[PDB]
């Protein structure tokens, strides 16, 4: 039996889009993933254990001999010393500190993770930061909200099999997030053209006008929406709506009003 | 009879695992049995204060992530709630193409909380390797319709699969399972266990295909990207090429539902026939699904095609109409400032603190969302108590399906066991339902693709977006002020269904259907996680 290198993956001020996002990958599949080329061993969604059992789980996954990556799901709520964010009794940033200690890699699934994401947004009651900010360390970061599957697989195998990719100024992998959305949009003609549409409603968005005056923020959003597509089907604007900004830092809160430019 | 121990004392789980986000249940047992419980939502974020003074077109993209499992469900409360609150009523287009999205999105869920959420709770996966593949094979052509994957060369290589990944040291997921070893409370046959393992394989992948197919209508999943205020912006969604792929996609789901879940489902129900005596609660509400007409909120409660209702006491000899003004949230048994009981949510207050664990007085971040004094139950079988009360064409066939199968009565249904049938019976609807719901959107959007409704934002104004979501009775409630959210309130099911105590001092449904249950084996409470499970609770969902 060849060993399989563990992953434990935390979830902590998250809505779960991100372990949805995982699971639909296709190259592989996740049972073939978590079959044939890791070892998951902690997972809250889908794990066999729960209460005591789970929480052991994870302390035999932490003190495994051959160590292991760390996967985080969700922000941290740091408020009244984290207690709005708990898990087993504990502060989920004292276990994300306890269990990033000693990962050979830290991935950020999402924007949550990466850099605080929805609960961060104004005016943040739970005082919620990315994972980097609030454990002082370098993060992998795999934003969107959620990132397309393609992206954190493909993050993981990289970093499993050929070392840690390079990252651009927001940690983000380059062979992903090298690319503005709207550099690869097929609106861009229209773009170019000044050909807008003015409502959602208008014969010009009937005939897939670009969606630049309705908000559309891709010009400023690096990711490969266009180019991967979601679902092997579809993306946002191919549905005729504009780019929200989801995988850049803060994008809540600097993107929006989400259907205007100002 | 059912094993149960001598266990006396109290039981805490914490994670709660196989559901969305963070719970910790406490209960007290006594002689084996659960004598009170406590329901302790774990984590609070608060978007409804994110919210405020935010333009309500944004409302939509922040709602949607209350969860990432209930993807959409809640970008389309918060649209309808806007869409009403401007007084706009989406063309029928839009209608259709709303209501199929969410259709698609009770197939991906349901499939995905049954297999990997709900199953691991009665299916032991080791003991599939004590199984016999051929003797599998013979028992499945008696338990579900013929198929490939069932065969015992197929059951031969899951069992190998599973066998080698045992073999291996490397549990994962299954690491600690309450199952190894065995367990006097898992009553499967080795050959059902492998049965049910290699559609949970399957499912995997099925779930995959059932995604798709939403994401031809809603841009992507998860987080849709698709609603406006005043419909819908994907006109390539109204297109044939697009439709006849979701069609097909459509058609392998829902094929595996009929040849997979539904078998799987009632097999599970036979074993554990003693589960209909557990687990149940009195009260049902559902806000309906599925509406011909969704011009207007009231509109919405009367067309559902799932209808919409109130069901108490049992009593399904008397479904009453829902009462919008009738519902309020209180916070006497919650982490948030006193003075916020009994609020309407078009009042509502979040007003968050935390005080410590375990404080009997203060115990979860849920509100306690109540109607009329009561609690109410929520989802799925929410849904088909009304629908049956109701005698809903569908839903009385399914049900009498059901209870002719399982050789026991309709009262057999208010129980943990009647809660995991009904999720499955309305499954199994959607889908005898989705060729003719596609088809009515491709003929219409043919003849004029008319997808988003001329609106205007109003200085002043007030709001409310219903849905039964996968997992029942959403409501968000707008104020507009100066063009800007005043209130923005979320009531999302599992509140109702898994917050605390109310201001009376009265379980919620999870709580009363806590009572009583069995434990055989205190240190490996699997009874607990049953019945938590068969709510399919979300906290995320449940707090926002
Ligand atoms: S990044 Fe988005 S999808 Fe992922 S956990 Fe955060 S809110 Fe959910
Ligand atoms: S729709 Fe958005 S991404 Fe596409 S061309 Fe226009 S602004 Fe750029
Ligand atoms: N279904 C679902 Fe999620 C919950 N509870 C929402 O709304
Ligand atoms: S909203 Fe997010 S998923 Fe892609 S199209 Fe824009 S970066
Ligand atoms: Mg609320
Ligand atoms: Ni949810």
């Amino acid at each position: 039996a060849k060993h399989r290198p563990s992953v434990v993956w935390l979830h902590n001020a998250e809505c779960d889009g991100c372990t949805e996002a995982a699971i639909r990958t296709i190259k592989p599949y996740i049972d073939a993933l978590i079959l044939d080329t890791i070892s998951l061993d902690y997972q809250e969604t889908i794990m066999a254990a729960a209460g005591e059992a789970a929480e052991a789980a994870l302390h035999q996954a932490l003190e495994g001999k051959d160590g292991y990556y760390l996967v985080v799901e969700g922000g941290l709520p740091t408020i009244d010393g984290g207690q709005w964010g708990m898990v087993a009794g504990h502060p989920m940033i004292e276990t994300t500190k306890k269990a990033a200690a000693k990962a050979k890699g830290i991935i950020c699934i999402g924007t949550c993770s990466a850099y605080g994401g929805v609960q961060k947004a104004k005016p943040n009651p739970s005082q919620a930061k990315g994972v980097s900010e609030a454990l002082g360390v370098k993060t992998i970061n795999i934003p969107g909200c959620p990132p397309n599957p393609i992206n954190f697989v493909g993050a993981v195998v990289h970093v499993l099999t050929k070392g840690i990719p390079d990252l651009d100024e927001n940690g983000r992998p380059k062979l992903f997030y090298g690319e503005l959305v709207h550099d690869n949009c097929p609106r861009l003609p229209h773009f170019e053209a000044s050909e807008f549409a003015p409502s959602f409603d208008s014969e010009e968005a009937k005939k897939g006008f670009c969606l630049y005056e309705l908000g559309c923020k891709g010009p400023v959003t690096y990711n490969n929406c266009p180019k991967v597509l979601f679902n092997q089907v579809n993306w946002p604007v191919q549905a005729g709506h504009p780019c929200l900004g989801c995988s850049e830092p803060d994008f809540w809160d600097t993107m929006t009003p989400f259907y205007e430019q100002g | 009879p059912t094993p149960q121990s001598t266990f006396t004392g109290p039981i805490v789980v914490d994670p709660i695992t196989r559901i969305e986000g963070h719970l910790r249940i406490m209960v007290e047992v006594e002689n084996g049995k659960v004598k009170d419980a406590w329901s302790s939502s774990q984590l609070f974020r608060g978007l409804e204060i994110i919210l405020k003074g935010r333009d309500p077109r944004d409302a939509q993209h922040f709602t949607q992530r209350a969860c990432g499992v209930c993807t959409y469900v809640h970008a389309l409360a918060s649209s309808r709630c806007v869409d009403d609150a401007v007084k706009v009523s989406i063309p029928a287009n839009a209608r259709m193409m709303r209501n199929l999205v969410m259709a698609s999105q009770y197939l991906h869920d349901h499939l995905v909380h049954f297999y990997h959420l709900h199953a691991l709770d009665w299916v032991d996966v080791t003991a599939a390797l004590k199984a016999d593949p051929n003797k599998a094979a013979k028992l499945a052509a008696s338990i579900a319709p013929a198929r490939p994957g069932n065969s015992a060369k197929a059951l031969k290589a899951v069992q190998d699969k599973l066998k080698a990944f045992v073999e291996s040291g490397q549990l994962g997921i299954f690491t600690n399972a309450y199952f190894l070893g065995g367990h006097k409370a898992y009553y499967l046959p080795p050959e059902v266990d492998l049965i049910a393992t290699a559609h949970y394989l399957e499912a995997l992948h099925m779930q995959v295909k059932a995604a798709s197919a939403m994401a031809i209508l809603g841009g992507k999943n998860p987080h849709t990207q698709f609603t406006v205020v005043g419909g819908c912006s994907n006109y390539q969604g109204l297109t044939k090429d697009p439709l006849a792929n979701y069609l097909a996609l459509s058609k392998e789901v829902c094929q595996f539902v009929n040849e997979c879940y539904i078998p799987d489902l009632l097999a599970v129900a036979g074993f554990y026939k003693d589960w209909g005596g557990i687990g149940g609660t009195s009260n049902y509400l559902a806000f309906g699904e599925f509406a011909t007409d969704d011009s207007s909120p009231e509109k919405h409660l009367a067309t559902s095609q799932f209808p919409s209702g109130v069901i108490t006491g049992r009593d399904l000899g008397k479904v009453d109409n829902v009462d919008l003004g009738a519902i309020y949230e209180d916070v006497k048994y919650s982490w948030y400032a006193p003075g916020g009981d009994g609020k309407h949510p078009y009042d509502g207050v979040t007003d968050p603190k935390y005080t410590k664990l375990d404080d009997k007085d203060h115990y979860s971040w849920m509100k306690a969302p109540r109607y009329k004094g009561k609690a109410m139950e929520v989802g799925p079988l929410a849904r088909t108590f009304i629908a049956y009360a109701k005698g809903q064409p569908d839903f009385k066939k399914v049900v009498d399906m059901v209870l002719g199968k399982l050789s026991v009565p309709a009262t057999a249904l208010h129980s943990t066991l009647g809660r995991t049938a009904a999720r499955g019976i309305e499954t199994a609807i959607v889908c005898a339902n989705m060729e003719k719901w596609i088809k009515e959107m491709a003929d219409s959007g043919a003849k004029d693709n008319t997808l988003c409704a001329k609106w205007e934002m109003p200085e002043e104004s007030k709001g409310v977006g219903l849905a039964d979501a996968p997992r029942g009775a959403l409501s968000h409630w707008i104020r507009i002020k100066g063009k800007k959210i005043d209130n923005f309130q979320l009531v999302v099911p599992s509140t109702w269904n898994l917050g605390p105590r109310g201001a009376q001092g009265d379980k919620s449904p999870v709580e009363e259907a806590l009572i009583g249950t069995p434990i055989a084996d205190p240190k490996r409470p699997v009874e607990i996680l049953r019945t938590v499970h068969a709510f399919d609770p979300c906290i995320a969902c449940g707090v926002h």
